[PDB]
């Protein structure tokens, strides 16, 4: 994502992705509340159970900013800017759970898009979910 | 490691559709093509230049599908894991060194590979559950490596 | 965790050199300073703002203490390393839901401080030995996270 | 670095050091191959032997090299881009190992200045090697 070839694996990406960016980021935090307990930490306000309405309408935001960061890969850290502070320096995110994060948004790309999701468009999609998670937690640096 | 009745019995349930050797090469050349210093453990395989080319990779495709054999092994022995592997351990700390995160990676391209292949089965349930077995996979094998 | 002969009975004459509430405080200080996503587990301790007010407060060496103190249970037990923390592993994956990966760390700013509490008596021989007593306690201490 | 605090603090702190740069270089990666054995493997062709001669004249190019990036901390990716090549393309050294060598760096440091290694310079030289490091792994973008 910091190439010629990603950021065309990124954005060619997405594109099949499309209109369902906040399904999968809403399946992406089921997969990961469920799969890795300990995040469950941050989301005590948040009724985690399957369907819930919240998860459902977090998952949304969640969907939106990556559609952001998709449509500047050339400034994510000015664009995901303000997202930088709420997950440092006010919620205190720790860095590990943004691994993942990335690793249940990727199978769940792999669930809805077997065909789509090759093994060049696997890799991009990696150093793109790093190179956000990265901008999102430089309040460290 | 510590699963449950409805869990180990989901988990073998689903082995039973995993064919070892095309899960397995896929899962193998996603590892060397997305963390591609993975690659220098495997010099004697030949071109591992691009994607298409590891892919199509017969020793690529043949160690894959001892990998997952081997995760068989564990998935029909939640018990015994730290045993089941205890002489591959060894293996990878003594003659090849390799490092213990490298293992939850592959873990972790594996279970994308499972998500790719069975979709809507593989439900954010039993990924959950997977998500343990190759826990304590990654974790049985780094026994020896402090 | 399974030192040799040698190394046991270096790593025991340091210790008898190492002060509990000096050592616990600054590497519990600069753990919170260095790495501040760990805050989020010490909000009752009060102000954490900057580097001087988190050292000097009461709260942060006391527990500094608890910390070190423990740490030298597991290090006259080198052998039921695992178990010695079993106590502590539930508290810390259970009740705190912790994660693993912050045990490496801390034992790591600990690592730093007692090289600049002994400086060249904490040779790079010693400094070994103490990487290998840092990580079995560190995970043993995740032995109920997997 | 990353911030003005962040590189001040950096460049006093690594001018306290000034003449000793390769010297702790080398000490650094002798307290890395030692305690973190693993990391022997890069270098079949190189005595670890304590006080070897290719380690201590290869702890100078390190020391130099990271001397040649204080200098330049506003253009991290300018400065080192050869050095990534040769650590991510040719040497593909696996991102762990300079956590490792970061972490061995930081107690040398420490052994040698411990009035000067306060806890905020401590904060400071984790971004430093931090985002360092994030640039020799970068080809893997
Ligand atoms: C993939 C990278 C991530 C992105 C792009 C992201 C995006 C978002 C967005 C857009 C918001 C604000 C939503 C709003 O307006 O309410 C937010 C808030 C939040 N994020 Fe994430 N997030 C990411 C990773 C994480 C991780 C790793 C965690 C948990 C370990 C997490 C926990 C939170 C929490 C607790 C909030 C506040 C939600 C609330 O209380 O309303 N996020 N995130
Ligand atoms: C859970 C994860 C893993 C399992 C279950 C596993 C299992 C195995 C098995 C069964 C073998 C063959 C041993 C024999 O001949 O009896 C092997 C060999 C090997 N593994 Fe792994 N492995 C894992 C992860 C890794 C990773 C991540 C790396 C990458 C650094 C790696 C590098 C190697 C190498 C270099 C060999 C020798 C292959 C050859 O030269 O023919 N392994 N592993
Ligand atoms: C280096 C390994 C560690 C050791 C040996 C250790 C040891 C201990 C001990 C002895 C206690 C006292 C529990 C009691 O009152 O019975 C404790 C509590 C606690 N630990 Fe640690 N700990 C370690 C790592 C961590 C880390 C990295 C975190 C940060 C997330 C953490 C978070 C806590 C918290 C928040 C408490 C409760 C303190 C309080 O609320 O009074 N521990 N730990
Ligand atoms: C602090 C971060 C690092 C810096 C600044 C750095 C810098 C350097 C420099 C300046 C060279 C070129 C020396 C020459 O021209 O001969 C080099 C080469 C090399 N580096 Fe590092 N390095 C770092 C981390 C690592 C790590 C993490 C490893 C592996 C554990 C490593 C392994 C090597 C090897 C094997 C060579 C080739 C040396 C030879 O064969 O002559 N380096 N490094």
């Amino acid at each position: 994502v910091l190439s010629a070839a990603d950021k065309t694996n990124v954005k060619a990406a997405w594109s099949k992705v499309g209109g369902h960016a906040g399904e999968y980021g809403a399946e992406a935090l089921e997969r990961m509340f469920l799969g890795f307990p300990t995040t469950k930490t941050y989301f005590p306000h948040f009724d985690l159970s399957h369907g819930s309405a919240q998860v459902k309408a977090h998952g949304k935001k969640v969907g939106d900013a990556l559609t952001l960061a998709v449509g500047h890969l050339d400034d994510l850290p000015g664009a995901l800017s303000d997202l930088s502070n709420l997950h440092a320096h006010k919620l205190r995110v720790d860095p590990v759970n943004f691994k993942l994060l990335s690793h249940c948004l990727l199978s769940t790309l792999a669930v809805h898009l077997p065909n789509d999701f090759t093994p060049a468009v696997h890799a991009s999609l990696d150093k793109f979910l790093s190179s956000v998670s990265t901008v999102l937690t430089s309040k460290y640096r | 490691v510590q699963l449950s009745g409805e869990e180990k019995a989901a988990v073998l349930a689903l082995w039973d559709k995993v064919n070892e050797e095309e899960v397995g090469g896929e899962a193998l050349g996603r590892l060397l093509v997305v963390y591609p210093w993975t690659q220098r453990f495997f010099d004697s395989f030949g071109d591992l230049s691009n994607p298409g080319a590891v892919m199509g990779n017969p020793k690529v495709k043949a160690h894959g599908k001892k990998v997952l054999h081997s995760f068989g092994e564990g998935v029909h022995h939640l018990d015994n894991l730290k045993g089941t592997f205890a002489a591959l351990s060894e293996l990878h700390c003594d003659k090849l060194h390799v490092d213990p995160e490298n293992f939850r990676l592959l873990g972790n391209v594996l279970v994308v590979v499972l998500a790719r292949h069975f979709g809507k089965d593989f439900t954010p349930e039993l990924q959950a559950s997977y998500q343990k077995v190759v826990a304590g996979v990654a974790n049985a094998l780094a026994h020896k490596y402090h």
